[PDB]
C-alpha cells in the first residue's frame, strides 16, 4: 500500500518518492558508456577494427606501428560520441522547457501560494490550478470556486476524446475556499500502486474525524486541462514517473536502420573475401621459403618449422591487408547522415507560418529510413482533427440548408420530395414573413436550438459572450443557433432569456424540467411552457432511439429526412434528428407527480431517472436534422490519398468511440460508402475467436479479383483487440488485416497502441511509422521505426520524445516522398561508391604478392596511403549523399509510386554490393597490369639511360588509382551543381599540386625520405603523362556503354522519370 | 522572440544551377568515334617508335661450362635476341678465358651491321631476384651512408641479419649492399679486324639525387669491418686505402637503388655523342657472381635509349586497343539506332 500524509513536508521524505520531472533523454550521466558501447559495438566493423588493435600487441608481427588502429577507433568513437552529446543536449534543451512552467504550491510557514517551477512539486502538498491550465501532476481535487463542488476537465492528452469530463469533490471535504481556513488537514491516506489502469482508483482518506472513500470520479490525472473554471485545490497523490499516464514511456531506445542491417551483412562477406586473401597469401610464402630456399639466401631467412612460421604470415597479412574496410566511411556516414538532417529541418514548405516552430530531427540516424515506409500508424484526436465541432447543414422539412452550397449537388432535382442545397438567405427570407408554409417549423426549430441544452453562459469584460458545455456538439448546436439569429444570453433556474437578431427583443422560457444525457437513452428531452400558456416538450437525439418513439398519422416528412440523414451520412457528419411536442396540463396534472417521485426513492435514482422520462412519449412531431461536422486539418484527405497512392497503408488507433472514429474516415476519404465494414464488436474471446474463424472462412471462400480487396476495412474494439492480440492463436488476426485497405482501432489503451506496432513489425519485413498527439501515443512513437510528433498545439509531450516534430500533418506528405527517397538514394551510393573507392586502389596490395615471393611489400608508403581518404577522395562521396538528386522535387509529389522503388530493396543490398567489389577488382587488376608491362624492367625514360625503381613506378599507380575513381564518381553523378565542381575535378588538381610540393619539401624534414627525387622521374619524364590517358579510359570503357545501353534500350522507372525533366515533355 | 524561421537562401532550400547530363544517341557515338580518331594517330606512333630501338641481349650465363678454352664455340640460339635495322651475316660467338688464380672470364664477339647513331647503354639483365622483397627494400642505414659515423647502439634495426660481427661495425649493413653484382665490366668494346675501339664510361649513371647523398665515410680505418660478402676483395679488414667512398662510387649507387620487379635492368656504361660503326666487336665480362646465389640469368644488354626506352609494345598496343573498342561498339550501336527503332518514351510501368 501507498501511505501518504496530509500537511506536512518532514515525514513524507521518509519514503524517497520521486519529483516532479520529465527526462526524455537518450543517455544520463550514469549509464552513457555502456549504452553507447552497447550501440557502437553492436556493428560489425568495430568489432573488426577492436580485434584488428589485438593483433598489433603481438611482438614482431607488426611491421608499422602499434598504435595505427586504435588511435583511429578512438578518433571515430569520440566523433561518434560528440555527435551523441550534442543531440542528447538539444534533448535536454527541448526537455527544459516542461520543467519550469509555474505552479503554486501552499507553504506552511508561509501560509499563502507560493509560484514555483514544475519540478518543486512533491507527493502531498497542496496546488492551486486556474483555468486553462495543464494539471501538474495527478491531484485528487478538494475544492473549487462552484456550488458544493464541480469542474470540466479535458482529457484530449490522456486518450482521444470531444466530450469535457465531470469531477467533483466530497463532502464535508468541499467547504476549503480562499487560501486560509488550510491547517486543520490531518491524518493520512491510502492508496493503491502507480498503474496504468486507467478510470480505476480505490482507496480511503483517514482524515481527523473518520474515512472518507475515493474513487475514479474525484482523481484528475497528469495532462488534462481544466476548463470552465475559476480554481481548484488538488493534492498531489503520484508524480513524475509514478503518473499513471507517462509511466510506460521509457527513455529513447537505441533505434537501428534497415540500412545498418544491411551494412552488417556486407561487413561479412568482405571478412570472407579477406580471410580468402591471407590464407592464399600465406601458403604461397610458405610454399616460397619452403621449396625455393636454397635460391634465396641473400635474404637471410631465420628458417624455423612451417607450423611457426604460417601463424607469423596470417598475423602480418591481417595487418597488410586490413585496410579493404575502410575507417573514414563509418565516420563519413555519420557526417552525412547528420548533414542531410539538418537539410531536412531547413525546408521552408515544412515550417508551420501561424506558429513558427519549424520541423527538427532530434535523431539524425535513422533519416534514411524515410523512404522506405510500408505502414503508417496515425491518430484521430489531435493528429487528424482539429478538434472543432461546427455547425455545417440542416435540414427542415425535407429540405437541406447550407451556408455555402457545394459544386457536387448545387442546386435541386426535386424528384418526388426535394432533395438538394440552398443558401441560408433563403431561410432567412422565408423565416422573415410568417406567409410561408414552413415559418411556424422553423420557428420552433431555432428556439430548440437556442433552449434545449445545458450550455452555461459567460459574459466577458470586452462583452463577447462565451458558452460553456460538456459537450462540444451542444455548443456548436447553440453557436449555430445564435449566429443565426437567436442568441441564447442568460440562463438561471426556471428561466431561459435568448436574444432575437430581428425586432431585437429578448424572450424568457420557463425551463420546467430536462432529462440527462445517457449512454442508453441517447436523448435530450427538456419539457417547458411558452409565454402563453401551451407546454412544449423537445427530444433531440440519434436516429435509432427516436425512430420508435413516435408514429405517422400526419407528418408525411419521413422519407425524406430519412434520405437526408443517409446523404449525411455518407460525408462524416455527426447527425442529430429533433422533435417537437405541445401537450396539454391535463396530462400534466399527473406528470408532475409521476416526475417528481423519482426524488423520494433513496436507493436505486439511477434505476428510476432513465424510467420517470419512457413514459411521455406518444407521436412526435419530427422537425427535422442538424449537421455537426469536425474540422480536419489543412491538407488532410490530399495526404491520405497521396499516400495511399504510392503503397502505403494507413491505419487509425484512437482511443474514442466507434461511432465518432467512423464518420472520422468518410471525411478525409480513408473510407467509402460502398466497402464491407468487418465490424468487430466480441465481448468474449470466444466470440472474436469465432468472428476470426468465419471471416476468414467468408474471405477465403472467394478467388478474389482487382475489386474486393479495394473494398474492405477493418473495424476492431478496444477489448476485442485485447482479446485478438493474445499470443495464443493470434495470426487469425494478421492474415486478414492485410487483405484490407484500412484499420482502425477504436477505444484501444496507450498500452495496445504499441502492443499493435510490436506485433505488426516482429511478424513481418515491414517498416512502420507511428505519427500521434498528445501523450497518449509516446509508447506507440517508442515502438515503431520512426516516431514522428506534432508540435504547437494542445499538448507536446508526443512531439519531445519522437524523432521528427512537424507542425501539420501534411508536411508528411513532403517528408516522404521527397526527402524519404532521396535519403534513401544519397546515403546508399556514397556508401557503394566508398567501399569500391577503397577497393580499387588496396587490392593492388594483393596483385603484387605474386611478384615479390609473397612478402607483402607495398606499392606505395604509409604517409601517401594515408592520405587518400583522408586529403584527395573524401570530398565526392559527401557531395554524392547530400547534395545530389537523381530527379527533382516535383516530379516525386507528382508520381508517388517511385516511393516503390525506395519501399523494396533496389538501391542497397548484399547482390549490388558485389556489383561494385566485382567492379573494383577489375579496375584496380587493369591498373597492375598495365603497369606491369610499360615498366619493363625499369628502362621507361628517356633521360641519359637512368632507370625508374620502385617508388617511381608506386606514384603511377597511385595516380592513376585516383583518376579512375573521380571518373567513377562523374559517371555516377547525376546533377553536377558547384560543390561538385570543387569535388571531383577539384580533387583531381589537388592531388598535381600537392604531390611535387609534399615530395620536395618533407624529404629534407627526415619525413618520408623515399621521394627525394621522383618528381624528376615522374613528372620530368613522358611517359607517366602518356600512361594517365590510356589507363583511365580502358578502365572506365565498360561502365561508360553499360550506362548508354542500360539507360536507352532497358529502361527502369526512373530512367524515364529522368529523361523527362531533361527534354521537359510529358 | 527569434523568428525560428529558416532562410530563403538558394543553399538551404536546395535549389542551385545543375547539368543533368543525359547519354543522348547523339552525343555517346560521336565521343566514341573522336576517342577512336585520337587515339589511333598516338598508338600507331608510340608503335613505330618502339620499333627503331635496335638492342642486343646475349646472356653470357653458363660460360664456365658451355663455352670452350681453346677457341671461341657458336652460343646457342635460345641465349641470343638481337633487334636490328639491318641483318646480321656471322652468329655470335663466346669463349671462356682463365688466367691466373681462378678469375675465369667470358669473352663474347658480336656483330654491328647497323651503324647506330644514337646513345649507346649498356646494362646487365638479372632475372628471378626478388630485390622488392619486405625484409630487403628498407635494410640500411640512412644516416651511416650520409658519411656520419654512427657508434655501435645507434645503428637502425634494418640490418638486423648482419650488422655487427665481434663487436665490430659493418661500414655497409643491410640485406642490400651485401649482395651487389660484383662482376666487372670492360670499359672498352675491344674492336677487332680492320675496326677501331670504341671507348666507354660508368661516370654519371646513377640519379642525380644519389651522387649528392651518398657523402665520403668519416668512420675509423680501425673501427669498421666489411660485410661478409665483400671478403675476397677486402681482407683483413680495412686498411687506410682500403675504404671505398660511395660518392665516387657509383656502381654501388645505381645498385642501392632497389628496383620493382624481379626482371630489372641495371646500367653499367653508356656512350653519348658518338656514333657506333659497324663491324666486329668483343666484350670481356669477369665472372664474380654465381647464378646459383639467386637461381636466374646473367645477360650482358645493349641498347639505345628511344622515346619510351628500348623495345616496348606494351604502350602502343593499349592506344590501339581502346580504339578497337571505340570502332565495335561504336558501330554495333549506330547499326541498334537504324535497324531497330527505339520508342521516345512516355511508358512508364507506374
Ligand atoms: C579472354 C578474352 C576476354 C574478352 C572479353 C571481351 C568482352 C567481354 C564483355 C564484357 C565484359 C564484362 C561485362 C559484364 C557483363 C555485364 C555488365 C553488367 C553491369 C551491371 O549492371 O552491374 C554492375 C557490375 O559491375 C561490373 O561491371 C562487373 C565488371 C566485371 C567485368 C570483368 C569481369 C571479370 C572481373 C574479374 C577481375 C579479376 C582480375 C584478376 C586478374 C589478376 C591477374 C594478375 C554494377 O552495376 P553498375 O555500376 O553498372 O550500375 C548500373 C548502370 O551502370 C547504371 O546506369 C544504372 O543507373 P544509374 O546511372 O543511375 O547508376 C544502375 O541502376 C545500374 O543498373
Ligand atoms: C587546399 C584545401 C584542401 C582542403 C582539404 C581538406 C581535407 C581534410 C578534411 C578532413 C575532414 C575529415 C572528415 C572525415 C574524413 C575521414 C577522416 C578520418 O577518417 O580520420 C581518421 C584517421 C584516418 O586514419 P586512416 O587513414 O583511416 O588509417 C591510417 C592507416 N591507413 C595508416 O597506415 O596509418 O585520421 C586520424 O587518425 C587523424 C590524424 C591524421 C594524420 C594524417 C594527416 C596529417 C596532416 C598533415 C599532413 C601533411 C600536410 C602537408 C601540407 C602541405
Ligand atoms: C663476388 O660476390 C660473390 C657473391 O656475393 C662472392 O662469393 C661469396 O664470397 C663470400 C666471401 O668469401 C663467401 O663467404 C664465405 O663462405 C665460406 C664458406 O664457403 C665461409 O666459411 C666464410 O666465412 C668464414 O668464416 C670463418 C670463421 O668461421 C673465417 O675464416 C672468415 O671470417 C670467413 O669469412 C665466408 O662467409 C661466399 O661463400 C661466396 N659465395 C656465395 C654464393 O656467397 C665473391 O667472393 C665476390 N667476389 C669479389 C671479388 O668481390
Ligand atoms: N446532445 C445530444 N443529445 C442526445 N443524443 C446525442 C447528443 N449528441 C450526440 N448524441 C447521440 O449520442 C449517441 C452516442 O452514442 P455513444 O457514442 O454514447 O455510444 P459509445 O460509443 O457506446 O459510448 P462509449 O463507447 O464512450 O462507452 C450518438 O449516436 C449521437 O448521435
Ligand atoms: C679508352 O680505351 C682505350 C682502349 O682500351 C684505353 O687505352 C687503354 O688504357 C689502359 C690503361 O692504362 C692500358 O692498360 C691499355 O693498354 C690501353 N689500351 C690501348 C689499346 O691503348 C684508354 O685508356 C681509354 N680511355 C680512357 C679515358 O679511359
Ligand atoms: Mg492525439
Amino acid at each position: 500500500p501507498r501511505v501518504i500524509h496530509i500537511n506536512d513536508s518532514l515525514a513524507n521524505s521518509s519514503f524517497g518518492y520521486s519529483d516532479n520531472h520529465i527526462s526524455t533523454t537518450k543517455y544520463n550521466f550514469a549509464t552513457f558508456l555502456p549504452k553507447f558501447l552497447f550501440q557502437e559495438f553492436s556493428k560489425y566493423a568495430n568489432l573488426f577494427f577492436l580485434c584488428t588493435s589485438a593483433i598489433q600487441q603481438v611482438p614482431h608481427v607488426s611491421p608499422t606501428n602499434r598504435y595505427t588502429t586504435i588511435g583511429t577507433l578512438l578518433v571515430v568513437l569520440i566523433v561518434s560520441a560528440m555527435k551523441e552529446c550534442i543531440e542528447d543536449i538539444k534533448r535536454a534543451n527541448s526537455d527544459k522547457e516542461l520543467n519550469n512552467s509555474t505552479a503554486e504550491i501552499f507553504s506552511e510557514a508561509h501560509d499563502d501560494f507560493v509560484e514555483k517551477r514544475w519540478i518543486d512539486i512533491r507527493v502531498g502538498d497542496i496546488i492551486r490550478v486556474k483555468s486553462e491550465e495543464p494539471i501538474p501532476a495527478d491531484t485528487i481535487i478538494l475544492s473549487s470556486s462552484e456550488p458544493e463542488g464541480l469542474c470540466y476537465i479535458e482529457t484530449a492528452n490522456l486518450d482521444g476524446e470531444t466530450n469535457l469530463k465531470i469531477k467533483q469533490s466530497r463532502v464535508e471535504t468541499a467547504k476549503f475556499i480562499d487560501v486560509k481556513t488550510l491547517k486543520n488537514m490531518n491524518g493520512k491516506v491510502v492508496s493503491e500502486q502507480p498503474n496504468s489502469s486507467l478510470y480505476t482508483y480505490e482507496g480511503t482518506m483517514t482524515l481527523n474525524d473518520r474515512q472518507i472513500p475515493l474513487s475514479p470520479d474525484q482523481m484528475i490525472l497528469r495532462g488534462a486541462t481544466l476548463r470552465n473554471t475559476a480554481w481548484i485545490f488538488g493534492l498531489v497523490i503520484f508524480t513524475g514517473h509514478e503518473t499513471k499516464l507517462l509511466r510506460n514511456a521509457t527513455a529513447t531506445p537505441i533505434k537501428r536502420t534497415a540500412v545498418e542491417k544491411i551494412i552488417n551483412r556486407q561487413i561479412i562477406a568482405l571478412f570472407t573475401v579477406l580471410i580468402v586473401l591471407i590464407l592464399i597469401s600465406s601458403i604461397g610464402n610458405v610454399i616460397m621459403s619452403t621449396a625455393d630456399a636454397k635460391h634465396l639466401s641473400y635474404l637471410y631467412l631465420e628458417g624455423t618449422n612451417k607450423a611457426g612460421l604460417f601463424f607469423k604470415d596470417f598475423l602480418t597479412f591481417w595487418i597488410l591487408f586490413s585496410n579493404l574496410v575502410p575507417i573514414s566511411l563509418f565516420v563519413t556516414v555519420e557526417l552525412i547522415k547528420y548533414y542531410q538532417a539538418f537539410m531536412i529541418g531547413s525546408d521552408l514548405d515544412l515550417y508551420y507560418e501561424k506558429t513558427d516552430t519549424p520541423t527538427v530531427v532530434r535523431t539524425s540516424s535513422l533519416v534514411e529510413e524515410l523512404g522506405q515506409i510500408e505502414y503508417i500508424f496515425s491518430d484521430k484526436t489531435g493528429t487528424l482533427t482539429r478538434n472543432i465541432m461546427e455547425f455545417k447543414s440542416c435540414s427542415i422539412a425535407g429540405h437541406c440548408y447550407i451556408d455555402k452550397i457545394p459544386e457536387d449537388k448545387t442546386a435541386t432535382v426535386e424528384d418526388g420530395i426535394e432533395v438538394g442545397y440552398r443558401k441560408f438567405d433563403d431561410l432567412k427570407k422565408k423565416l422573415n414573413d410568417p406567409s410561408d408554409e414552413d415559418s411556424p417549423i422553423i420557428n420552433d426549430f431555432l428556439t430548440l436550438l437556442a433552449t434545449c441544452h445545458t450550455v452555461i453562459p459567460e459574459f466577458q469584460s470586452d462583452g463577447s459572450i462565451k458558452y460553456q458545455a460538456a459537450s462540444p456538439d451542444e455548443g456548436a448546436l447553440v453557436q449555430g443557433g445564435a449566429d443565426l439569429g437567436y442568441k441564447f444570453i442568460i440562463r438561471k433556474p426556471n428561466s431561459v432569456t435568448v436574444l432575437l437578431e430581428e425586432t431585437g427583443e429578448e424572450k424568457e422560457y420557463q425551463l420546467l424540467n430536462i432529462c440527462e444525457f445517457n449512454s442508453t437513452r441517447k436523448r435530450m428531452s427538456a419539457i417547458f411552457r411558452f409565454p402563453d400558456g401551451s407546454i412544449k416538450l423537445f427530444c433531440k437525439g440519434a436516429d435509432t432511439v427516436i425512430l420508435e418513439r413516435l408514429d405517422d398519422e400526419a407528418n408525411q416528412y419521413v422519407e425524406a429526412t430519412m434520405r437526408h440523414l443517409e446523404d449525411y451520412a455518407s460525408e462524416g457528419l455527426r447527425t442529430l434528428c429533433l422533435a417537437m411536442r405541445d401537450i396539454s396540463e391535463g396530462e400534466y396534472e399527473e406528470w408532475n407527480s409521476i416526475y417528481n417521485e423519482a426524488a423520494t426513492t433513496l436507493d436505486n435514482r439511477a434505476e428510476k431517472l432513465d424510467e420517470a422520462a419512457n413514459l411521455i412519449e406518444k407521436n412526435l412531431i419530427l422537425i427535422g436534422a442538424t449537421a455537426i461536422e469536425d474540422k480536419l486539418q489543412d491538407g488532410v484527405p490530399e495526404t491520405i490519398h497521396t499516400l495511399q497512392e504510392a503503397g502505403i497503408k494507413i491505419w487509425v488507433l484512437t482511443g474514442d468511440r466507434q461511432e465518432t472514429a467512423i464518420n472520422i474516415g468518410m471525411s478525409c476519404r480513408l473510407l467509402s460508402e460502398d466497402m464491407n465494414l468487418l465490424i468487430i464488436n466480441e465481448e468474449t474471446r470466444d466470440d472474436t475467436e469465432r468472428n476470426l474463424l468465419e471471416k476468414i472462412n467468408a474471405l477465403n471462400e472467394h478467388q478474389l479479383s482487382t475489386h474486393d480487396m479495394n473494398t474492405l476495412a477493418l473495424v476492431i474494439d478496444g477489448k476485442s483487440l485485447g482479446f485478438a492480440l493474445e499470443p495464443e492463436l493470434e495470426d487469425y488476426l494478421l492474415t486478414v488485416a492485410k487483405l484490407c485497405k484500412a484499420v482502425i482501432c477504436c477505444r484501444v489503451s496507450p498500452l495496445q497502441k504499441a502492443l499493435v506496432v510490436k506485433m505488426v513489425k516482429r511478424k513481418s519485413s515491414s517498416l512502420l511509422l507511428a505519427i500521434g498527439d498528445g501523450a497518449n501515443d509516446v509508447s506507440m512513437i517508442q515502438a515503431a521505426h520512426v516516431g514522428v510528433g506534432i508540435s504547437g498545439m494542445e499538448g507536446m509531450q508526443a512531439a519531445r520524445s519522437a524523432d521528427i516534430a512537424v507542425g501539420q500533418f501534411k508536411f508528411l506528405k513532403k517528408l516522404l516522398l521527397v526527402h524519404g527517397s532521396w535519403s534513401y538514394q544519397r546515403i546508399s551510393v556514397a556508401i557503394l561508391y566508398s567501399f569500391y573507392k577503397n577497393t580499387a586502389l588496396y587490392m593492388t596490395q594483393f596483385w603484387y604478392v605474386f611478384a615479390n615471393a609473397f612478402s607483402g611489400q607495398s606499392i606505395m608508403e604509409s604517409w601517401t596511403m594515408s592520405f587518400y581518404n583522408l586529403f584527395f577522395t573524401v570530398w565526392p562521396p559527401f557531395v554524392i549523399g547530400v547534395f545530389d538528386q537523381f530527379v527533382s522535387s516535383r516530379l516525386l509529389e507528382r508520381y508517388p509510386q517511385l516511393y516503390k522503388l525506395g519501399q523494396k530493396g533496389q538501391f542497397f543490398s548484399v547482390y549490388i554490393f558485389w556489383g561494385w567489389i566485382i567492379n573494383g577488382f577489375f579496375h584496380s587488376a587493369i591498373v597492375f597490369i598495365g603497369t606491369i608491362l610499360i615498366y619493363r624492367y625499369g628502362f621507361a625514360l628517356n633521360m641519359h639511360g637512368e632507370l625508374a625503381d620502385h617508388w617511381s613506378w608506386g606514384v603511377t599507380v597511385y595516380t592513376t588509382s585516383v583518376i579512375i575513381v573521380l571518373g567513377k564518381a562523374a559517371l555516377v553523378t547525376n546533377q553536377w551543381t558547384k560543390f561538385t565542381l570543387i569535388a571531383i575535378p577539384g580533387s583531381l588538381l589537388f592531388w598535381l599540386i600537392f604531390f611535387p610540393i609534399y615530395a620536395s619539401i618533407f624529404p629534407h624534414a627526415n619525413i618520408s625520405r623515399e621521394y627525394y627525387g621522383v618528381v624528376k622521374h615522374t613528372y620530368g619524364s613522358g611517359v607517366f603523362w602518356l600512361t594517365l590517358i590510356v589507363l583511365p579510359i580502358f578502365a572506365l570503357v565498360r561502365d561508360f556503354l553499360w550506362k548508354y545501353y542500360k539507360r536507352m534500350y532497358e529502361p527502369e522507372t526512373y530512367h524515364v522519370i529522368q529523361e523527362m525533366q531533361k527534354y521537359n515533355i510529358s | 522572440p527569434t523568428s525560428k524561421k529558416p532562410p530563403n537562401t538558394a543553399f538551404r532550400q536546395q535549389r542551385l544551377k545543375a547539368w543533368q547530363p543525359i547519354l543522348s544517341p547523339q552525343s555517346v557515338l560521336p565521343l566514341l568515334i573522336f576517342v577512336a580518331c585520337i587515339f589511333t594517330p598516338i598508338g600507331i606512333g608510340l608503335i613505330v617508335s618502339a620499333t627503331k630501338v635496335q638492342d642486343l641481349t646475349i646472356d653470357y650465363s653458363h660460360c664456365d661450362t658451355k663455352a670452350s678454352t681453346t677457341a671461341f664455340e657458336d652460343i646457342p640460339k635460345k641465349y641470343i635476341k638481337y633487334h636490328f635495322k639491318s641483318k646480321v651475316e656471322n652468329k655470335p660467338q663466346w669463349r671462356l678465358t682463365e688466367n691466373e688464380n681462378g678469375e675465369q672470364s667470358c669473352e663474347l664477339q658480336f656483330e654491328i651491321p647497323n651503324d647506330i647513331k644514337k646513345s649507346i647503354f649498356i646494362y646487365y639483365k638479372i632475372t628471378n631476384f626478388y630485390q622488392n622483397h619486405r625484409r630487403y627494400v628498407q635494410s640500411f642505414d640512412t644516416k651511416q651512408i650520409l658519411g656520419e659515423p654512427i657508434k655501435k647502439d645507434d645503428l637502425d634495426t634494418s640490418c638486423s641479419p648482419i650488422r655487427s660481427r665481434e663487436d665490430k661495425i659493418i661500414y655497409p649493413c643491410g640485406l642490400i649492399a651485401n649482395s651487389m653484382f660484383n662482376d666487372t665490366f670492360s670499359q672498352v668494346l675491344s674492336g677487332i679486324d680492320d675496326t677501331e675501339d670504341y671507348n666507354l664510361t660508368n661516370k654519371h649513371i646513377s640519379w642525380s639525387i644519389d651522387r649528392h647523398r651518398f657523402k665520403t665515410t668519416k668512420y675509423n680505418a680501425s673501427d669498421i669491418v666489411p660485410p661478409p660478402n665483400w671478403m675476397k676483395k677486402y681482407p683483413d679488414g680495412y686498411t687506410d686505402e682500403n675504404l671505398p667512398d660511395i660518392h665516387t662510387w657509383e656502381e654501388f649507387q645505381v645498385w642501392m637503388r632497389t628496383a620493382a620487379f624481379p626482371k630489372f635492368y641495371k646500367l653499367t656504361l653508356k656512350n653519348e655523342s658518338a656514333s657506333l660503326p659497324k663491324g666486329k666487336y668483343q666484350m670481356n665480362i669477369e665472372l664474380n657472381y654465381p647464378i646459383s646465389l639467386f637461381g636466374g640469368t646473367k645477360s650482358f644488354v645493349l641498347t639505345t635509349n628511344g622515346a619510351i626506352g628500348g623495345r616496348n609494345m606494351s604502350l602502343g598496343v593499349l592506344y590501339l586497343i581502346v580504339a578497337g573498342l571505340c570502332a565495335l561498339f561504336g558501330i554495333i550501336f549506330l547499326v541498334k539506332l537504324i535497324f531497330q527503332p527505339r520508342a521516345m518514351g512516355d511508358h512508364t510501368y507506374l
